[PDB]
């Protein structure tokens, strides 16, 4: 499942912006 | 009329966007509680006013690391900008100062932690809960925009709730006064609309497509477009083709296809009717948008709350010192700040 996929995920976490 | 507010908040806003408030306290003013959140070159913690009593969330960035990340510019755009706004879903500068490391906002404190966090235990929003949210964040584009201001990183992270359940949008460390169209390369990798990341000029549709992507992360539960690496991720949003989970209602689906448009001449938010094409989209239907603003509708989930100042919502950070240095550190640098 697509729930199953993220949560496996390595980005399920607080995500950081990019910046350059 | 909506046309009328707008005017009147422009005239508001014009005036502190022109003549900037600087150095209304002093660090010595608060006592510092808790780390709230944390960031590049940057934190936020919860701080006691001591004249006051007042609970806040100060913001403080480290003068050299924000010159290492080369977001000089782009700190004195959010304090700028946060000194001169004011709107129910925003936390304008309540004070603003620095010292010889350090550069420091004061704003509202927000008791009830991230949406990123309710959202994420939880697992997913209710489409009725979704639009809730949805609609402040409608409400406060709307308002930045008027300003030609672009906000450039909506997420869950971002999205604060209050004592009384609704949002304050928060961090404009990427927020930027600009009319017609800029270029920087910066946001969130799962909110990127797909001309920042093919590096063309962009406006604030960008900021269209994000709430296409957080309606769909509070109603799925996660993003359209994820994967383990950035580069992945991109492939994903450039590509078109996203699906939708088989609850999503018929009217989601609509307004989604509609936000999360490569075709920048049918995204919504961005044609000749303007926001009205979300406001009046069926999905919205039961929105009644002036009891938003005006804080009249009942919060769809309300924070666990057990004291004012008491942290429970929001995660455990370690404790660094705030640290400054005898000797006064960029000064040329943030010398409007
Ligand atoms: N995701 C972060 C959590 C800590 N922050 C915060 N927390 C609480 N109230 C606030 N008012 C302004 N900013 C804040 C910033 C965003």
């Amino acid at each position: 499942t697509t729930y199953a996929d993220f949560i496996a995920s390595g980005r399920t976490g607080r995500r950081n912006a990019i910046h350059d | 009329s909506v046309k009328e507010f707008l005017a009147k908040a422009k005239e508001d806003f014009l005036k502190k966007w022109e003549n900037p408030a600087q150095n209304t306290a002093h660090l010595d003013q608060f006592e510092r509680i808790k780390t709230l959140g944390t960031g590049s070159f940057g934190r936020v913690m919860l701080v006691k006013h001591m004249e006051t009593g007042n609970h806040y969330a100060m913001k403080i960035l480290d003068k050299q690391k924000v010159v290492k990340l080369k977001q000089i510019e782009h700190t004195l755009n959010e304090k700028r900008i946060l000194q001169a706004v004011n709107f129910p879903f925003l936390t304008k500068l309540e004070f603003s100062f620095k010292d010889n490391s350090n550069l420091y906002m004061v704003m509202e404190y927000a008791p009830g932690g991230e949406m990123f966090s309710h959202l994420r235990r939880i697992g997913r929003f209710s489409e009725p809960h979704a639009r809730f949210y949805a609609a402040q964040i409608v409400l406060t584009f709307e308002y930045l925009h008027s300003l030609d201001l672009i906000y450039r990183d909506l997420k869950p992270e971002n999205l604060m709730i209050d004592q009384q359940g609704y949002i304050k949008v928060t961090d404009f460390g990427f927020a930027k006064r600009v009319k017609g169209r800029t270029w920087t390369l910066c946001g969130t990798p799962e909110y990127l609309a797909p001309e920042i990341i093919l590096s063309k000029g962009y406006n604030k549709a960008v900021d269209w497509w994000a709430l296409g992507v957080l309606i769909y992360e509070m109603a799925a539960g996660y993003p359209p477009f994820f994967a383990d690496q950035p580069i992945q991720i991109y492939e994903k949003i450039v590509s078109g083709k996203v699906r939708f989970p088989s609850h999503f209602s018929s009217d989601l689906k609509d307004l989604l296809r509609n936000l999360l448009q490569v075709d920048l001449t049918k995204r919504f938010g961005n044609l000749k009717n303007g926001v009205n094409d979300i406001k009046n989209h069926k999905w919205f239907a039961t929105t009644d948008w002036i009891a938003i603003y005006q804080r009249k509708v009942e919060a769809p989930f309300i924070p666990k709350f057990k004291g004012p100042g008491d942290t429970s919502n929001f995660d455990d950070y370690e404790e660094e010192e705030i640290r400054v240095s005898i000797n006064e550190k960029c000064g040329k640098e943030f010398s409007e700040f």
